[PDB]
DNA sequence: CAGTCCCTGTTCGGGCGCCG
DNA sequence: GGTCGGCGCCCGAACAGGGACTG
């Protein structure tokens, strides 16, 4: 009996028309069950080939979760509806969320099924369930309510959400709540005990309105990975050559870095393994550059109107470094990940885990998902990445192949 | 006009475009008889209706001969209508494969008669579907009909039938869950583990459930006895194989005959193991006219004779047993060629295949092996929905060395080493630290964008030096040339210092094959070495001998 | 400095095969 | 014959975008 919020695509674009990719047996059986149930609850209804739109679909299990979850790759739809959830019904970003001692995430996707969708917009929510060995043609459906994973759903439900949260925001005003996609981010400076308690207070506060999860973050314990120079007491020709190249490369970030003296130590055509004493003018250009790497970059600040961009480097031995920026060499955040799931045995599982951890950090700090520059072949990524995905959102990405040059981010 | 029992699919034109008014081709008198005979019969059965001058649309029509019959088929050249009709989302996501079929106690195959003509078309659209039948006289005005079913030749008919067909089968599939009905267009593979008595009953239950909606299941196309003919195969209770493949035996080959040959060879490669088309597809590069005759090369005739000898012996595939694991094994057939077999019990192949795509100017056997693994993994999840266990001719240590050090992310699913030569290995390893007691070469090379001339050479810590004049070159080709010179003139162990990012990148990817002859020569000198260490230093910074050799190769 | 060019990788247009 | 849709492969030609040098 609820009135629908009328939605329209951004001007001059057609809906998504993306083909569905092959799916495993354990995922198709999971989708058939959920779709038959959602159809029985009126959340979806079957359609036909007159609808020229389609969006890929697959299923996942969150971290330490037995139950499957239906996931839709609405990235192509969200790109074609961007004006709605940013201009008309946008959500503010609490800049204090990143400062809390603990932040917990809650899957609130079930609440969107309570609200019907605009009738003229249901044409674009179309998807297809494939069959093993193509036994049957594609079983197609479309959404009758607010879909999970669409960027217009948390905007329409925002007015309803704020009214659900007011009795809890008034009781607990020092707590910060932010909503992104199908997730709810709740941060408090409470001790870890009474923090998890207030979570269950809100979990029961949400169950009485028609809605469960539990993933803990600690953004105050987030460290950045600076650029470091080795502390050798005996330097060789090769050590000094690698040092200059890394210092030459870093000069694009910190303009105050100079390498003249060090270069002077590489005047002669010397053997690489030959020990070279550092001149008095060299030992000082080495110490000043170490201090410039301590200083922050000049003129680096976040622009809300620019897209976030992330770069990831494989350092081997379970090490992965990353940088987040909007303009080149103006890194907003850097870091390093180690000993993630699949270390020393599965690069793709590690890269998948890293993209998630990075994207989660991007949501807490700026409320945006970055576009990723992934150090992997296109065909290798599109084959294995769904097997290790454990999140309800999907960022954008592209594929690069930059050979290593001079290990700038890891010793 | 009566109403069809099947629900209709609403269809629109693309916004802002009107129906087609195109005239009619001139038709031979033998086809005019075949059309008026078919037009007046379809008009009797309620499939086409006359239209007056109120229908301003028109589209051409013709008729081709059916294969191995005297009946003619009616086709419509809807090329102008298909342009202005709405886009459809096709539901046929792929083609079923017999390797994905599970052994069923009883199997039945049937095919409905005139499938497109048992399914209606949207009422509004019928008006658009207008065409003119020319008479035997060019002066007669002609008979104008409009379709009422799915016109064979229209772009929406296949998408509409498959969705309409599935909607009719859902009630029978919902009541009979253990009945496996492979539904591809008009053909129904029906299998069950019920006793053969309860099976023929369900067969007639569906032949009547299909009959309630206007779908006829003729006993002529009914198939109760093995071997069944399904999707171009032969299904026996324990094994299957493709229906016989016929290659051309031309004495003078054209380009189209190679295309027809390459096509059937690729089709044969799904069960017939070891088919190579490398030397036969090399006949298709850089050629312009299909109608152009091409003589076979000595490497191509040999590849054809081997493929003919393989097609002589009979081969057969098995069915999928979900209880036993899935296995896939790969061989390096030839340079740039790979073959594989998928099975569960040894030598009992579920299906075979080949992979030969050359990705990039610089590659190695490890990359190509990784690309083939992914091509098999995708193809597997399509047919069976799982990833097979892999038997790969690469040492576990060889692979561990590769992916741990490579800068991209890369991975292979659960696999095991199989000692089947030729084994895939890395032909050389770049040292991680500079070699103690090895000569150190500072190389560089440059050229002129206009003269296409350049120098390339080196300077060493022992005083050795060389500069070589070069012609017809680029900045990239020179910096590679400088490294080739250092390798030629150095001992078994050598340290090399360059400033070219372009070169270092090609080499750290440890390639064993390349489209450039200069890279191939660099590879051959690297294999002859025991230890090699590359390093990069920024240019124009006055570094070591890299500024004393940047000045000798300047012009 | 923007503007080429040298290089490499991807995408897509066009042939056959197969199925209905 | 010169109809449609699905899927595969092979090729070249067009697109595209990043690195080094120069106008």
């Amino acid at each position: 009996p609820i009135e629908t919020v009328p939605v329209k695509l951004k001007p001059g674009m057609d809906g998504p028309k993306v083909k569905q990719w092959p799916l495993t047996e354990e995922k198709i059986k999971a989708l058939v069950e959920i779709c038959t149930e959602m159809e029985k609850e009126g959340k979806i209804s079957k359609i036909g080939p007159e609808n020229p739109y389609n969006t890929p679909v697959f299923a996942i299990k969150k971290k330490d979760s037995t139950k499957w979850r239906k996931l839709v790759d609405f990235r192509e739809l969200n790109k074609r509806t961007q004006d709605f959830w940013e201009v008309q019904l946008g959500i503010p970003h609490p800049a204090g969320l990143k400062k809390k001692k603990s932040v917990t995430v809650l899957d609130v996707g079930d609440a969107y099924f309570s609200v019907p969708l605009d009738e003229d917009f249901r044409k674009y929510t179309a998807f297809t369930i494939p069959s093993i060995n193509n036994e049957t043609p594609g079983i197609r459906y479309q959404y009758n309510v607010l879909p999970q994973g669409w960027k217009g759903s948390p905007a329409i439900f925002q007015s309803s959400m704020t009214k659900i949260l007011e009795p809890f925001k008034k009781q607990n005003p020092d707590i910060v709540i932010y909503q992104y996609m199908d997730d709810l981010y709740v941060g408090s400076d409470l001790e870890i005990g009474q923090h998890r308690t207030k979570i269950e207070e809100l979990r029961q506060h949400l169950l009485r309105w028609g809605l469960w999860m539990g993933y803990e973050l600690h953004p105050d314990k987030w460290t950045v990975q600076p650029i470091v120079l080795p502390e050798k007491d005996s330097w060789t020709v090769n050590d000094i050559q690698k040092l200059v190249g890394k210092l030459n490369w870093a000069s694009q970030i910190y303009p105050g870095i100079k390498v003249r003296q060090l270069s002077k130590l590489l005047r002669g055509t010397k053997a690489l393994t030959e020990v070279i004493p550092l001149t008095e003018e060299a030992e000082l250009e080495l110490a000043e550059n170490r201090e410039i790497l301590k200083e922050p970059v000049h003129g680096v600040y976040y622009d809300p109107s620019k897209d976030l961009i992330a770069e990831i480097q494989k350092q081997g031995q379970g090490q992965w470094t990353y940088q987040i920026y909007q303009e080149p060499f103006k890194n907003l955040k850097t870091g390093k990940y180690a000993r993630m799931r699949g270390a020393h045995t599965n690069d793709v599982k590690q890269l998948t885990e890293a993209v998630q951890k990075i994207t989660t950090e991007s949501i807490v700090i700026w409320g945006k998902t970055p576009k990723f520059k992934l150090p992997i072949q296109k065909e290798t990524w599109e084959t294995w990445w769904t097997e290790y995905w454990q999140a309800t959102w999907i960022p954008e990405w592209e594929f690069v192949n930059t050979p290593p040059l001079v290990k700038l981010w890891y010793q | 006009v009566p109403i069809s029992p099947i629900e209709t699919v609403p269809v629109k034109l693309k916004p802002g475009m009107d129906g087609p008014k195109v005239k009619q081709w001139p038709l031979t008198e033998e086809k005019i008889k075949a059309l008026v005979e078919i037009c007046t019969e379809m008009e009797k059965e309620g499939k086409i209706s006359k239209i007056g001058p109120e229908n301003p649309y028109n589209t051409p029509v013709f008729a081709i001969k059916k294969k191995d019959s005297t009946k003619w088929r009616k086709l419509v050249d809807f090329r102008e209508l298909n342009k202005r009709t709405q886009d459809f989302w096709e539901v046929q996501l792929g083609i079923p494969h017999p390797a994905g079929l599970k052994k069923k106690k009883s199997v039945t195959v049937l095919d409905v008669g005139d499938a497109y003509f048992s399914v209606p078309l949207d009422e509004d659209f019928r008006k658009y579907t207008a065409f003119t039948i020319p008479s035997i006289n060019n002066e007669t005005p002609g008979i104008r009909y409009q379709y009422n079913v799915l016109p064979q030749g229209w772009k929406g008919s296949p998408a509409i039938f498959q969705s309409s067909m599935t909607k009719i089968l859902e009630p029978f599939k919902k009541q009979n869950p253990d009945i496996v009905i492979y539904q591809y267009m008009d053909d129904l593979y029906v299998g069950s583990d019920l006793e053969i008595g309860q099976h023929r009953t369900k067969i007639e239950e569906l032949r009547q459930h299909l009959l309630r909606w206007g779908l006829t299941t003729p006993d002529k196309k009914h198939q109760k006895e093995p071997p069944f003919l399904w999707m171009g195969y032969e299904l026996h209770p324990d094994k299957w194989t493709v229906q016989p493949i016929v290659l051309p035996e031309k004495d003078s080959w054209t380009v189209n005959d190679i295309c027809k040959l390459v096509g059937k060879l690729n089709w044969a490669s799904q069960i017939y193991p070891g088919i190579k088309v490398r030397q036969l597809s090399k006949l298709l590069r850089g050629t312009k006219a299909l109608t152009e005759v091409i003589p076979l090369t000595e490497e191509a005739e040999l590849e054809l004779a081997e493929n003919r000898e393989i097609l002589k012996e009979p081969v057969h595939g098995v069915y999928y047993d979900p209880s036993k694991d899935l296995i896939a094994e790969i061989q390096k057939q030839g340079q740039g060629q790979w073959t594989y077999q998928i099975y569960q019990e040894p030598f009992k192949n579920l299906k075979t295949g080949k992979y030969a795509r050359m990705r990039g100017a610089h590659t190695n056997d490890v990359k190509q092996l990784t690309e083939a693994v992914q091509k098999i993994t995708t193809e597997s999840i399509v047919i069976w929905g799982k990833t097979p266990k892999f038997k790969l001719p690469i040492q576990k240590e060889t692979w561990e060395t590769w992916w741990t050090e490579y800068w991209q992310a890369t991975w292979i699913p659960e696999w095991e080493f199989v000692n089947t030569p030729p084994l895939v290995k890395l032909w050389y390893q770049l040292e991680k630290e500079p070699i103690v007691g090895a000569e150190t070469f500072y190389v560089d090379g440059a050229a002129n964008r206009e003269t296409k001339l350049g120098k390339a050479g080196y300077v060493t810590n022992k005083g050795r030096q060389k500069v070589v004049p070069l012609t017809n070159t680029t900045n990239q080709k020179t910096e590679l040339q400088a490294i080739y010179l250092a390798l030629q003139d150095s001992g078994l162990e050598v340290n090399i210092v360059t400033n070219s990012q372009y070169a270092l990148g090609i080499i750290q990817a440890q390639p064993d094959k390349s489209e450039s002859e200069l890279v191939n020569q660099i590879i051959e000198q690297l294999i002859k070495k025991e230890k090699v260490y590359l390093a990069w230093v920024p240019a124009h910074k006055g570094i070591g001998g890299n500024e004393q050799v940047d000045k000798l190769v300047s012009a």
